[PDB]
C-alpha cells in the first residue's frame, strides 16, 4: 500500500546473498541447544501426575 | 531339643522392625512407580539421556502439534484479546 519499491526495501537484510542467517530473538542454549517442554506451563505441570496429556508417539 | 543356635536368636529379636521398614519402602517406591506410570503409558526416559538426534525426534510431533498447526492456521481474529497467549518456545 505504501509502494512497490518500498516492500522490497524492507523485505531486503543482507547485500550478499549465500549466507543463511534467519532472524532469531535469542539462541537457545540447555539441552544442547534444545527444548525439553514444548507445552504449556498448566501442560507442564499437569501431564505429569494426570493422564491424556501425551500422545505416545510410536 | 532342636533349638536355634544362640547367635543367631539374638539378632532375629531386630527381624520384624526390618520387614515393616521394607513393607513401607515398597509401598513409597511402587506408589513412586505408579504416580509416574499413569500418564506415560511406560516409564519415560529422561530427555537429557538421549543424543542429539534422539531429542529432535522425541520433540518434533509435539512441536508441530503445539506451534505449526495454530501458525500456519493463523488469522488476524483468531487471537485473544485479552493478551493472555501461548507463551514463545524459547522465552525473550
Ligand atoms: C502372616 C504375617 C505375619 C507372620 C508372622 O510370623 O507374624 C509374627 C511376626 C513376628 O514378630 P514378633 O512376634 O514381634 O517377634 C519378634 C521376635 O523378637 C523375634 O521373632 P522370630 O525370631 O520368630 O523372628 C521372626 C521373623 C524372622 O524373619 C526373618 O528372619 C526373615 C528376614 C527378615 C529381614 C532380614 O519373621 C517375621 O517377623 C515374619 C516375616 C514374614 C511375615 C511378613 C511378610 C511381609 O510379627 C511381625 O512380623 C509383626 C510386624
Ligand atoms: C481466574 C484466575 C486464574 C485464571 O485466569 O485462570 C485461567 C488460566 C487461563 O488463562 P490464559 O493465560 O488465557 O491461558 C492460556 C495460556 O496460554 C496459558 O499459559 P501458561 O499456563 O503456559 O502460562 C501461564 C502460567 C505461568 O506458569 C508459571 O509461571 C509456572 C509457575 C506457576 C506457579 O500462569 C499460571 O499458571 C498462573 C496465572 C494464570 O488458566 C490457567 O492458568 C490454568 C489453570 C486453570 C485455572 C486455575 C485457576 C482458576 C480456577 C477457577 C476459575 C474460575
Ligand atoms: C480428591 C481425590 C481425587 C478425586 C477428585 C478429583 C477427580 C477425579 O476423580 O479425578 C480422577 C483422577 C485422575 O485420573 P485420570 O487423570 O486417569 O482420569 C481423568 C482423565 N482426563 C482428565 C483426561 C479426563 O484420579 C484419581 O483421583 C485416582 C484415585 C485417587 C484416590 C485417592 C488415593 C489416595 C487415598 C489415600
Amino acid at each position: 500500500v505504501h509502494g512497490e519499491e518500498y516492500a522490497q526495501k524492507m523485505q531486503k537484510r543482507f547485500h550478499q546473498t549465500d549466507i543463511w542467517a534467519p532472524f532469531r530473538h535469542r539462541y537457545a542454549y540447555m539441552y544442547n541447544s534444545s527444548n525439553k517442554n514444548v507445552k504449556d506451563y498448566k501442560q507442564v505441570t499437569l501431564s505429569r501426575y494426570i493422564n491424556g496429556f501425551d500422545k505416545f508417539n510410536v | 531339643n532342636t533349638a536355634y543356635p544362640t547367635p543367631l536368636k539374638t539378632i532375629l529379636k531386630t527381624t520384624p522392625a526390618f520387614v515393616v521398614y521394607f513393607v513401607f519402602g515398597l509401598g513409597f517406591s511402587t506408589v513412586i512407580y505408579d504416580v509416574v506410570y499413569h500418564p506415560k503409558d511406560r516409564i519415560e526416559r529422561f530427555y537429557f539421556r538421549s543424543s542429539k538426534f534422539e531429542r529432535l525426534s522425541r520433540k518434533r510431533d509435539e512441536k508441530l502439534r503445539h506451534y505449526f498447526k495454530p501458525a500456519i492456521e493463523w488469522q488476524p481474529w483468531y487471537n485473544t484479546s485479552t493478551n493472555n497467549n501461548t507463551r514463545p518456545l524459547l522465552r525473550y
